[PDB]
């Protein structure tokens, strides 16, 4: 598998050609042979924000001891040479009637970090339900009370600390919630440097072995860019080869369609080169 | 039910 420098030569060479973009367009969005059954059942159709963004049966997230369906997928990115696995749950922006299941996932797995890569609305249309209350209010979702204890806006994202109370048992759990608001659907981040800083910030907030919950509107486009970038950061820092196409394929084997547009792939490939060359010593 | 848009 060659080396970081070699893979980086090939990537910059291939961006010039550009074979890297041709090979992206050739890649399947949906892995052939992977069953998608539960997502299309009558009771589940309106639990999908988009008709064509559905979880595979093999990687779909199940609620513990609870039959309710949710459009969410486990996505794990391995870096074998580093004995490292970065775990994610990739999901859509909740609908009004899916907030209960979203918070159940957070509770089940005591997830401490949610990364939301969308605004609530775009162009007068709702892209994600507001599944948390404006402080100081308290919301009930499916027998979870949710309150926002802290809310602070930076340039490009909002940082919120949320308290989740299980009303059945009286137990509570705290979650950090990062909402990246400067990144429109089917496009690239408004500022590349804000994006790279945000990814590295997310990396720093990981808790050992705990998946990061990541969502956008569909949970594949902007989410796929973020996952690709975190993977690449880990690889560059360890002097290991980076093949973006292998990374996208690996995500797509776990949730169809990750990285929605060619423009997004080109963005992430360029950002990978940028980070490599910024960090390069000699 | 709608597909995930890639345009306006």
């Amino acid at each position: 598998a060659d080396t970081l420098e070699g893979s980086m030569a090939q990537l910059k060479k291939g961006l010039e050609s550009g074979t890297v973009l041709i090979q992206f367009e050739q890649l399947y969005r949906k892995k052939p042979g992977l069953a998608i059954t539960f997502a299309k059942l009558p009771q589940n159709l309106d639990k999908n924000r988009y008709k064509d963004v559905l979880p595979y049966d093999t990687t779909r997230v199940l609620l513990q001891g609870n039959e309710d369906y949710i459009n969410a997928s486990y996505v794990n990115m391995e870096i074998p040479a580093a004995n490292l696995v970065n775990k994610y749950i990739a999901t859509q922006g909740p609908l009004p009637h899916t907030c209960a299941q979203f918070w159940q996932v957070v509770w089940d797995q005591k997830l401490s970090l949610i990364v939301m890569l969308t605004t609530l609305t775009e162009r007068g249309r709702t892209k994600c339900h507001q599944y948390w209350p404006d402080p100081p209010d308290v919301m009930n979702h499916g027998g979870f009370h949710i309150q926002c204890q802290s809310e602070d806006c930076t340039i490009a994202y909002v940082s919120r600390e949320m308290l989740v109370t299980n009303t059945q048992t009286g137990e509570e759990h705290t979650v950090t919630h990062l909402q990246y608001v400067a990144w429109p659907a089917f496009g690239v981040p408004d500022d590349s440097s804000d994006f790279l800083e945000f990814v590295n910030y997310v990396r720093s907030l990981r808790v050992d072995s705990e998946p990061v919950l990541v969502h956008s509107s569909a949970g594949i486009g902007r989410t796929g860019v973020l996952v690709t970038m975190e993977t690449a950061m880990c690889l560059t820092e360890r002097n290991l080869p980076i093949y973006p196409l292998d990374i996208v394929r690996k995500m797509r084997d776990q949730r169809a369609g990750m990285v929605q547009t060619s423009s997004q792939y080109k963005f992430v490939c360029e950002a990978i080169l940028r980070v490599y060359e910024e960090g390069l010593v000699q | 039910f709608s597909a995930y848009p890639s345009e306006e």
